[PDB]
Formats: C-alpha cells, sequence, structure tokens
C-alpha cells in the first residue's frame, strides 16, 4: 500500500 | 436496537445510545455538543481495538464497523489529538483549556512528558491554585497537600527530599499566586508546559537505512528524528516549509525535501499501521498549521466573543457572591463584639 501527502 | 457507548473526557463521563449505522462524526458531534466545546479541531475519540491497539475513531465511517472491543457500553476516551502553537493565542474556551490542562498534567505526572524538578514544583503550584483556590493559613494547615500527587514519580525517587519537603516548596509558590483566578492558573500551567521539549510530540520507534534504531517525532511544526537514547533534542528537524512531500510504501516511510537537488530521507517502521498513523498525524498537524496562518473564520470570531461574554458573566457572579460573604463575615464581627 502507498500514500503521498503533498506538504508544498 | 440501540448500542450503548460510554465517552470519558479528562473530567466527565457520558453515556449515549447510538443507532447501529451511527458514524464516528455523529457520536463526536453529540459529545462536543453535550459539554459545550466548539474548538473541536484539536480533539478525537480514542478506543481499544479487538487486538488491544489504542486507535482513533474515524469520523466518516459507522462506529460499529471499526473493530471496537465488544462490551456494553463501548468505551471511548475523548482526548486532544493536536496541540496549538501557543495556548495563549489559540485556546479560546474555558472547557478547552481545562481538558488540555488535565491531559498534559496526566502526562507530566506519569512521566510520559519529561519535566525538570523546579519546573515540576512550579507547575504543581499552579495545579494547587486551580484545585484549592487562594491559599488560606486558616484552611490550608500543614500537610493539606499530603493526599495529592503533584510531581512525577521520576522527580520523587531521584531527589532526596521527602513528600512533605516537596509539599513545603509547592506551598511557598502557592502563596505567591494569591489573587489568581482558578482558570488563569490553568493557563500559566499550560504556558510553562507547552515549552517542554516533549510537550505535543507523538514518538514512534523507527530504523534508519543502515538499521540503527531511532524515534520519529510529529508535532504542530513538523517532523523530527531523535537518537534511541535522547527524546529531548532532535538530531535533524523537518519543518513543513523544508518538506516537499511525505510518503509510505508498506513498512518504508519517506521524507522528500523541498530542495529537488537534495537527497531524500528514508526510514522503516515495524508495520504499515504505524506508517498510516504517522501520515494521518502529519496531515492533521499540517492542516492546522496552515489554518493557524489565516484570519479567524467568522465562526471563530463569534466563539472568541461568546467566550468573552461568558467570562464577564462569571467575573460578576464571583463579585456578587464575594460581596454577600463580606456582609456575613462582618455580621459575625458585629455579633462577636456585641457579645464581648
Amino acid at each position: 500500500q502507498k500514500k503521498k501527502l503533498v506538504i508544498n | 436496537k440501540t448500542i450503548s457507548v460510554r465517552v470519558t473526557t479528562m473530567d466527565a463521563e457520558l453515556e449515549f445510545a447510538i443507532q447501529p449505522n451511527t458514524t464516528g462524526k455523529q457520536l463526536f458531534d453529540q459529545v462536543v455538543k453535550t459539554i459545550g466545546l466548539r474548538e473541536v479541531w484539536f480533539f478525537g475519540l480514542q478506543y481499544q481495538d479487538t487486538k488491544g491497539f489504542s486507535t482513533w475513531l474515524k469520523l466518516n465511517k459507522k462506529v460499529t464497523a471499526q473493530d471496537v472491543r465488544k462490551e456494553s457500553p463501548l468505551l471511548f476516551k475523548f482526548r486532544a489529538k493536536f496541540y496549538p502553537e501557543d495556548v495563549s493565542e489559540e485556546l479560546i474556551q474555558d472547557i478547552t483549556q481545562r481538558l488540555f490542562f488535565l491531559q498534559v498534567k496526566e502526562g507530566i505526572l506519569n512521566d510520559d512528558i519529561y519535566c525538570p524538578p523546579e519546573t515540576a514544583v512550579l507547575l504543581a503550584s499552579y495545579a494547587v491554585q486551580s484545585k484549592y483556590g487562594d491559599f488560606n493559613k486558616e484552611v490550608h494547615k500543614s500537610g493539606y497537600l499530603a493526599g495529592d500527587k503533584l510531581l512525577p514519580q521520576r522527580v520523587l525517587e531521584q531527589h532526596k527530599l521527602n513528600k512533605d519537603q516537596w509539599e513545603e516548596r509547592i506551598q511557598v509558590w502557592h502563596e505567591e499566586h494569591r489573587g489568581m483566578l482558578r482558570e488563569d492558573a490553568v493557563l500559566e500551567y499550560l504556558k510553562i508546559a507547552q515549552d517542554l521539549e516533549m510537550y505535543g510530540v507523538n514518538y514512534f520507534s523507527i530504523k534508519n537505512k543502515k538499521g540503527s534504531e531511532l524515534w520519529l517525532g510529529v508535532d504542530a511544526l513538523g517532523l523530527n528524528i531523535y537518537e534511541q537514547n535522547d527524546r529531548l533534542t532532535p538530531k535533524i528537524g523537518f519543518p513543513w516549509s523544508e518538506i516537499r512531500n511525505i510518503s509510505f510504501n508498506d513498512k518504508k516511510f519517506v521524507i522528500k525535501p523541498i530542495d529537488k537537488k537534495a537527497p531524500d530521507f528514508v526510514f522503516y517502521a515495524p508495520r504499515l499501521r504505524i506508517n498510516k498513523r504517522i501520515l494521518a498525524l502529519c496531515m492533521g498537524n499540517h492542516e492546522l498549521y496552515m489554518r493557524r496562518r489565516k484570519p479567524d473564520t467568522i465562526e471563530v470570531q463569534q466563539m472568541k466573543a461568546q467566550a468573552r461574554e461568558e467570562k464577564h458573566q462569571k467575573q460578576m457572579e464571583r463579585a456578587m457572591l464575594e460581596n454577600e460573604k463580606k456582609k456575613r463575615e462582618m455580621a459575625e464581627k458585629e455579633k462577636e463584639k456585641i457579645e464581648r
């Protein structure tokens, strides 16, 4: 399982 | 066909009878509405899952669909999930300060949050002022703090003082706070506590590329890497501004810097679950970081005002009371001198 949180 | 639930805040207990299709959100709403909290963004519903992992309730799903430990009632802890940057600037309501105060004191007392002695005694003096009001040489005779756990265990058994010698040091400070509102001592408690290195930090056990064991910290400002031995001072700091994105792939957790020419920081975690919990906390902390740096919503201005009205009412209700008491304390000085 994968997940990306854009901060900038 | 109602399922019974118990929700415990830091100083109150609530029973609800929910429907079987009730969402976390709907239960959460009944809770904060019942106790008059509107600063809802900081808080969550904690519970024990079927395997004994303490878990945040997800507000967008049926309560019954989330592997809650089976019993009647279901048991939730209403707790602060997120901490403000400055308690003075961002904790509006009395209820909100108190639940933060009580949750942070529990952490100081059980040694979850590290506290030097002097500061521990100073924090103990403000808790005493909230619980006992203005010190009073009549009412507060020797050992009036004997039945009170005021310091952490770590403070107690690594310093030679006895519990009375600690109580005496806390009493000196308690005398200096004479005239302090109970609620204003709560805030001073929070103004000291929010400065401690471990206040507002969620730590998780991790390993670097090599495999060296470490801690990850997540707080209102960003992420930090600490040595196994030292959860007081970061090895490196990852503030939001310096982070491009944050990713997990199963046990692998990745921090990519803003600087595209700078190399990524990579870490591993014991399970996927740890990596989900870490990313959710970053998302929540980043969301409030950005909201904190935008003008108060209209809603928040009305809370600030509603709060100001209510404290005024209380201030007057404490003066109206104090005025009738000084009538009675005198009305005895009159009947005591008529006798004598």
